[PDB]
């Protein structure tokens, strides 16, 4: 019976991912004053399936210079990581129940770089290589801001439970409290996604494809796979951290269509980021993580700390 | 328990795809074909050739500014306590010496690429 | 037969997968590429047909020779084919690529690209209209439609 | 407003010769637009316009199902236009 | 007459310099760049339906090749070979002798469309409109050898699209 | 359209609504019918376990009111 | 390569991320224009031209055409010229248009491609009007134009005309005081005007550093 449920979990989120890219396709198009995918199926509805089922029938490629062992574990690791990361997610019950649910999603996308770190060295390219040594840059820049706005943030909660983000804002969004928080945990996360304007790990228009240019198939339909859920993944765990909405015990679905919503709200937002901005220089985003982000996040860390103190307003547990 | 049957889960459906990938299609590599990828002329060099960093000592300060979010995860269980004031003082002072130390790479040019 | 019922099924299936995702090789020579890319412009919007270009000839199906193939060339158009992972397909775009055109008679250009790879369409102009270079795909979109591997396999 | 929004397509689908005719429209098109019926091809292709679009959408054609010898229910090219038609599509003249 | 494009000085009021860091911490003209697409995706798109919807086109356009007849349903080329000199990239191929009647007529007649650059010249240099341009434009072929036409095959689009070619040549020879 | 985006839009609305609720529905469903109980610290699970020993069929969900009173 | 803009090899030698060394290898385009042009007529050799520069057809047209009026010593008729300046300026706006929205492309912004590809699209039917061709006109000749213009393709493009300076607004709220555009455009690629006079630099490479020059 719990096999069932992560399965209802697993499933989902796959033909999410799927239509995620039509839809992504498609707001493009229409932000570009065309119309993206509307023949292969009614409203191009039918066009994920003909992508998936096209990947998955073509030849895959294994490089003549590549590391064998390593060239097939990343695509995995990548695409177990991803469907990992939602199982503490409550909407608005989690399937698995953590005492430091935000720690585990700490940890286990920081484990998430090594897929494309192990895939770029294991390719055994040039472009590759610059695509990893790209994604090592960019761990860099993002980390040290994204855990101590995370604690900023949570300081307020008042433990790293994720199901108690509910109970903290049963009346106000938290995005009303750190909205300056919330700006720079967005900017994080497109950096920590590898999106538009920082996707520099892919940089198809300086580095053809990146770190997985040898990859081909449905290895390459894995890797794109695991970037969608990501995006996905964080835009929920944004929405149940900054807007949170209301629960009721006895009708957990008004919860869950409200958390859906807002998650795509997010998602498109992304999108219409992706449309509009050029690219980053890498060295550029290093700089503006550490030269603006980084003090500002400091700065706002003590500030966090002082004022539940100053008020009198720490929260309950311990 | 709960945890440990869906990583095995998640694991054997991504290994499953791969499995599925490189068992269904029909397969014809040759050398050419196999070759790696350069824009259509083939590598000068190795790609196992040294690469240089460099952002090497931005990379090093990594570390120490990674082990200090280590030092700092606790706070929201230190505000519980009854010495308030001492713990205030503990943390600010340990925030105040992050932000020294980010202040005196900035200055003495630590966060610039090397040329 | 129902073992025939089931591979034209199939076969159907595949096709229609294949042909409804076709991504071509961001790859262009000269003249014609300024009419592929008009043909990836809103007024035609090829993506609308599930047409999209990637960089990585591994995660390629189409290469669109559009433009003068010459010798110094050859080689790396013949290297970026062969990367392609199959089923692959080439479309011939404009006379250059067609039979060497308006520089046939010259000592540097190759007198078509099928010298090099086997060649599914040609597309005749100089340039080709965006809206023809649409007819060639959707063309070869129907020969794609018309292959039958898995009744050839069942037939052996 | 809204409502009227939603009758245009209700009279849409109504005027496509019903429910089957409109999703047969739907699935041989990708369109359900509604035109003045210029004309008929003696091959069966039917010709509309409506001035109202822009252009470059304001004339089209709605391709027969069955051809010289072959079935083109699904497998259409713009190659099956007769050249009076073929005239007149393309906007090389205003007469039919 | 020159203007400078880059060569303004800021102002150093108080108020523009909050205005300035207002920007800088609030990220305006990104929001700016982020309202122009939204004002994109509310608007129609320029997309048309092909192959329902067509592409506009002039009586000039250059396409097809075709050779023509009098309304007697006589040839009008009489194998000048003026089309054959004019071509800049040596596309047309011309044999001639007298017919059984001693009329003077073409027994070979062959386009390469693989060298053709349809730059019109043939047409141009012809004195009794016998070859033209003709207006079709989706004749892909499957094989390398379908685009060698010979004189069967022009005289077949000529009958093919001679209702539209006359009706081209009608709107547009008064230019000519 | 614009509004042709809506279609996928709905079907990934209609794809992430399905976690949730299946696992609310399984949580009733395994649990009695009145929600699954949160064992955060030991103290929590010392209560589940002692619904468990006492409620007679080894399941902690299983509630004996005040007819265990005599 | 998407951003060799063609066929370009570009051999680099890299320290890290940082360019030691630039090698253009160029000749995958070499199509032995010139000796072909020896091969034919001055009529002959005009469509050449239209290929050489593929996004200023019309321009290079004009430039082999005032050469061979030169030669020639005769003139072409006044609204033969106002015609050639008229489409050279439709031909500037086309080539400006593919050069800053590929630029942007390379950057990473895709965006403004699409909405200045359909004024590029008007802009090939003016050309196909004139000419019975969107790209390779062949149009201007040694002697003036081929043909006349249509009798209503004035008023197209007047209207066409009045509606492109939105369209040059949209593109310039979009790039031109985005801080991203600015941080990698901004102190790029500095060349000094003693240097781009040395070095053969025309156009805008020579406008952009000072140097106060129009043909
Ligand atoms: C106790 C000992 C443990 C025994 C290990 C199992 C038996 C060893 C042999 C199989 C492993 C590799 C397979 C192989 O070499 O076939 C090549 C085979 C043919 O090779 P070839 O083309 O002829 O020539 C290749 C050349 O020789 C050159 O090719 P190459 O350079 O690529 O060869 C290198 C390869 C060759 O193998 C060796 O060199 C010797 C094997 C020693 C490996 C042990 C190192 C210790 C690492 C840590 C311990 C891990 C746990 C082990 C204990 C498990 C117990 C339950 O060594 C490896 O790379 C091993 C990497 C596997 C570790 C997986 C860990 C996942 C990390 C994810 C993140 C962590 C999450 C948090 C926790 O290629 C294939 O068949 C295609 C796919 C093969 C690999 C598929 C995926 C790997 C298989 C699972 C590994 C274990 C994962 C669990
Ligand atoms: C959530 C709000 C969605 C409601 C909505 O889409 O209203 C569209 C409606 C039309 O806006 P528009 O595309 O700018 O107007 C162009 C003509 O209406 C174009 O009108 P038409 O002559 O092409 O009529 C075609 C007709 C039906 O056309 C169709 O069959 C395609 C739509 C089916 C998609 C499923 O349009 C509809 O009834 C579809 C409206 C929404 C159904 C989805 O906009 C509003 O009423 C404003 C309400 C909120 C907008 C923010
Ligand atoms: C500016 O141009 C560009 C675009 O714009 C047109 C793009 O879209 C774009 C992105 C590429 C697109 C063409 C999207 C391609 C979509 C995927 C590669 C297909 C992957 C979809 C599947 C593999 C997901 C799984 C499908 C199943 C149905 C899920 C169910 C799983 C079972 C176990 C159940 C790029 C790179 C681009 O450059
Ligand atoms: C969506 C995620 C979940 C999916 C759930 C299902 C999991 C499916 C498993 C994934 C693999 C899918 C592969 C589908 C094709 C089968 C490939 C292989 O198994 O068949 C052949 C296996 O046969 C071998 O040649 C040897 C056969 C016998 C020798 C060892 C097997 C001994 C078993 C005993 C059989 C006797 C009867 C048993 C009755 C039960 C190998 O052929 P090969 O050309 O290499 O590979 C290319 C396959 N092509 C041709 C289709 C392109
Ligand atoms: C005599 C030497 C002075 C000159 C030499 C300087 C060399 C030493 C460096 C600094 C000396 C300070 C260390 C003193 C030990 C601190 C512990 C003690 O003083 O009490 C604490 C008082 O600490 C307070 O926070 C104030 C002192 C903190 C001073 C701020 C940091 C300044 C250090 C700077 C020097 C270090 C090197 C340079 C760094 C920049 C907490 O008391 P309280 O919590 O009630 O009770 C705890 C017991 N309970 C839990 C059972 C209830
Ligand atoms: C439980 C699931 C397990 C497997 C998972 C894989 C996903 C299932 C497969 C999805 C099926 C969808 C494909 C059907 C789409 C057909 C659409 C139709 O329009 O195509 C027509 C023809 O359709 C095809 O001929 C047949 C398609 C399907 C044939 C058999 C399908 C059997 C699938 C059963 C599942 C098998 C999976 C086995 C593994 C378990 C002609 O269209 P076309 O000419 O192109 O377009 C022209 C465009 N115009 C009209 C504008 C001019
Ligand atoms: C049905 C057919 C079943 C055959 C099974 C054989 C398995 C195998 O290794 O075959 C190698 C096979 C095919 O190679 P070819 O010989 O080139 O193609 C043959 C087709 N003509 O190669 C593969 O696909 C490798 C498959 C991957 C192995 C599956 C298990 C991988 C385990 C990964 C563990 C690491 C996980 C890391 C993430 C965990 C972190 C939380
Ligand atoms: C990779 C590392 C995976 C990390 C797993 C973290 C899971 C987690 O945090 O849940 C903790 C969870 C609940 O604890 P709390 O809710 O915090 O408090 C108890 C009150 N209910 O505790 C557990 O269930 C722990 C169970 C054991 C952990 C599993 C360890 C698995 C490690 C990897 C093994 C896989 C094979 C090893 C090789 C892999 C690559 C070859
Ligand atoms: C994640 C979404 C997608 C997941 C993947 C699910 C795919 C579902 C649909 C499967 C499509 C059916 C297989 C089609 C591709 C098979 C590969 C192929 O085309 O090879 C054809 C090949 C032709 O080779 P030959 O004629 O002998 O000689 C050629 C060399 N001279 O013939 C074959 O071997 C195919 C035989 C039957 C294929 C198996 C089909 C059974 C269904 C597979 C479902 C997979 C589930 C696991
Ligand atoms: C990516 C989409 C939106 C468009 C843009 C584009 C294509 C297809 C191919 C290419 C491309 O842009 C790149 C960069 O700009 C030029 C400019 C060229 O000449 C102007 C040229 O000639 C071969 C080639 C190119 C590249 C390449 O071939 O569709
Ligand atoms: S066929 Fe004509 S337009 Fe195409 S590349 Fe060759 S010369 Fe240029
Ligand atoms: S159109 Fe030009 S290239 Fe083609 S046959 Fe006529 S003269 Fe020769
Ligand atoms: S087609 Fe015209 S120009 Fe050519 S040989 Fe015949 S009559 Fe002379």
């Amino acid at each position: 019976m719990f096999m069932i449920n992560i399965l209802s979990l697993i499933i989902p989120i796959l033909l999410a991912v799927a239509f995620l890219t039509l839809v992504e396709r498609k707001v493009l198009g229409y932000m570009q004053l065309r119309k993206g995918p509307n023949v292969v199926g009614p409203y191009g509805l039918l066009q994920p399936i003909a992508d998936a089922l096209k990947l998955f029938t073509k030849e895959p490629l294994r490089p003549a210079t590549s590391s064998i062992s390593m060239f097939i574990i990343a695509p995995i690791l990548a695409l177990s990581l991803a469907l990992t990361m939602w199982v503490p997610l409550p909407m608005p019950y989690p399937l698995i129940n953590m005492n430091l649910g935000v720690l585990f999603m700490l940890a286990m996308s920081s484990l998430a770089v090594y897929s494309i770190l192990w895939s770029g060295w294991a390719s055994n390219s040039k472009y590759a290589l610059i695509g990893a040594l790209r994604a090592v840059a960019q761990t860099i820049s993002y980390e040290v801001t994204l855990a101590i706005i995370l604690l900023s943030v949570l300081l307020m909660n008042g433990s790293y439970t994720l199901s108690t983000l509910i109970t903290t804002q049963e009346h106000i969004w938290m995005i009303f409290t750190s909205w300056p928080l919330a700006m720079m945990w967005f900017i994080s996360t497109l950096a920590e996604t590898n999106r538009a304007p920082f996707d520099l790990t892919e940089g198809e228009s300086e580095l053809v494809s990146g770190f997985n240019v040898e990859y081909a198939a449905g290895p390459f339909a894995m890797f794109f796979m695991a970037e969608y859920a990501n995006i996905i993944m964080m835009n929920a765990f944004t929405a149940i951290l900054f807007l949170g909405a209301s629960h009721d015990p006895h009708t957990p679905e008004l919860y869950t269509i409200n958390f859906v919503l807002k998650t795509l709200a997010l998602t498109i937002t992304f999108l219409w980021i992706r449309a509009s901005y050029p690219r980053f220089r890498y060295d550029q985003l290093m700089h503006l993580l550490w030269k603006s982000f980084l003090p500002l996040t400091l700065a706002l860390c003590m500030w966090h700390i002082s004022l539940p103190i100053m008020t009198a307003s720490i929260p309950p547990q311990s | 328990m709960n945890i440990m049957l869906t990583l095995l889960t998640n694991v054997t459906l991504a290994s499953l795809l791969v499995l599925i990938a490189f068992w269904l299609p029909q397969l014809n590599a040759y050398s050419e074909k196999t070759s790696p990828y350069e824009c259509g002329f083939d590598p000068m060099g190795s790609a196992r050739l040294p690469f240089s960093m460099k952002f090497f000592l931005v990379a090093i300060t990594f570390l120490l500014f990674d082990l200090e979010i280590a030092l700092l995860l606790p706070l929201p269980w230190a505000s519980q306590t009854n010495n308030l004031k001492t713990m205030l003082t503990m943390a600010l002072f340990l925030l105040i010496l992050l932000a020294a130390s980010l202040a005196y790479e900035w200055t003495q040019k630590g966060l610039e690429w090397a040329e | 037969s129902r073992g025939e019922y089931v591979v034209a099924k199939l076969d159907d299936l595949v096709n229609w997968a294949r042909r409804s995702s076709l991504w071509p090789m961001t790859f262009g020579l000269a003249c014609c590429a300024v009419e592929m890319m008009h043909m990836a412009a809103p007024r035609y919007d090829m993506d609308r047909f599930g047409v999209v270009f990637r960089a990585s000839p591994r995660q390629s199906d189409v290469m669109i020779v559009a433009g003068t193939l010459t010798n110094k060339m050859a080689p790396a158009l013949r290297k970026v084919y062969d990367q392609m992972p199959e089923p692959r397909y080439v479309v011939s775009m404009g006379s250059c690529a067609n039979g060497g055109g308006y520089y046939h008679y010259s000592y540097s250009v190759v007198r078509g690209c099928d010298r090099i790879v086997p060649v599914d369409i040609y597309v005749p102009g100089c340039p080709p209209t965006a809206e023809a270079l649409l007819y060639g795909i959707l063309q070869l979109q129907r020969k794609i439609k018309r292959e039958k591997r898995l009744r050839i396999w069942y037939r052996r | 407003e809204l409502v009227q929004v939603l009758r245009r397509g209700l009279q849409q689908v109504s005027g496509h010769g019903g429910l089957r005719g409109y999703l047969r429209v739907l699935f041989r098109a990708n369109d359900v637009r509604v035109g003045t019926l210029v004309g008929e091809d003696k091959y069966g292709n039917k010709y509309y316009e409506d001035n109202k679009q822009f252009f470059g959408r304001h004339r089209w054609v709605i391709y027969t199902t069955e051809m010289n010898g072959r079935d083109t229910f699904w497998d259409v090219d713009g190659s099956m236009v007769p050249p009076e038609w073929h005239r007149w599509l393309h906007c090389m003249t205003d007469d039919p | 007459t020159y203007k400078f494009v880059n060569m303004r000085e800021p102002s150093m009021d108080m108020k523009s310099v909050t205005d300035r860091a207002a920007q800088t911490l609030l990220w305006t003209e990104l929001v700016r760049g982020l309202g122009m697409t939204l004002s994109y995706l509310f608007r129609e798109p320029a997309t048309i339906n092909y192959p329902f919807e067509k592409g506009p086109l002039s009586p000039r356009f250059r396409g097809e090749h075709a050779l023509r007849r009098y309304p007697s349903g006589e040839e009008r080329c009489i194998a000048c070979k003026l089309c054959e000199a004019v071509c800049p990239a040596q596309a047309i191929t011309i044999e001639a002798e007298p017919r059984a009647d001693g009329s003077r007529r073409t027994t070979r007649y062959d386009i390469d469309m693989t060298k053709c650059i349809y730059c019109g010249f043939c047409q141009e240099a012809c004195p009794v409109d016998a070859i033209v341009e003709g207006p079709n434009f989706e004749f892909s072929t499957e094989t390398h050898e379908e685009l060698l036409y010979n004189k069967e095959k022009l005289l077949n689009n000529g009958d093919k699209w001679e209702a539209e070619i006359a009706a081209n040549i009608q709107a547009d020879y008064l230019y000519r | 359209m614009w509004f042709e985006i809506l279609p996928g839009i709905a079907v990934m609305a209609a794809c992430l609504f399905i976690p949730g609720m299946a696992t609310a529905h399984i949580h009733k469903f395994t649990n009695g019918g009145k929600e699954k109980r949160v064992a955060h610290f030991s103290y929590q699970w010392n209560l589940m376990e002692r619904d468990r020993r006492i409620s007679g069929v080894n399941r902690y969900h299983v509630t004996k009111g005040l007819e265990n009173i005599d | 390569h998407p951003a060799a803009h063609g066929v370009l090899r570009l051999v680099m030698e890299l320290s890290g991320e940082m360019v030691r060394k630039c090698d253009p290898h160029i000749g995958l385009l070499h199509r032995g224009t010139e000796k072909l042009i020896e091969y034919k007529t001055y009529l002959q050799a005009l469509p050449y031209f239209d290929r050489l520069d593929y996004v200023s057809m019309m321009c290079n047209e004009q430039a082999y055409s005032l050469a061979v009026e030169k030669l020639l010593n005769i003139q072409p008729p006044p609204r033969a010229q106002w015609i050639r300046v008229l489409f050279g300026e439709i031909t500037r706006l086309l080539n400006h248009i593919m050069a800053v929205t590929t630029h942007a492309l390379d950057i990473g912004a895709m965006t403004p491609f699409f909405w200045m590809f359909e004024e590029r699209e008007k802009m090939f039917e003016f050309y196909e009007r004139v000419s019975g061709a969107r790209m390779h006109a062949a149009y201007i000749r040694p002697g003036g134009v081929h043909q006349d213009l249509p009798l209503g393709l004035l008023d197209d493009i007047y209207e066409f005309s009045k509606n492109f300076s939105f369209r040059i607004d949209e593109l310039e709220e979009m790039l031109t005081n985005n801080r991203i555009w600015r941080n990698r455009t901004v102190d790029i690629g500095v060349v000094t005007a003693e240097d781009a006079l040395n070095y053969g630099f025309s156009g805008v490479m020579l406008r952009g550093s000072g140097i106060q020059w129009d043909l």
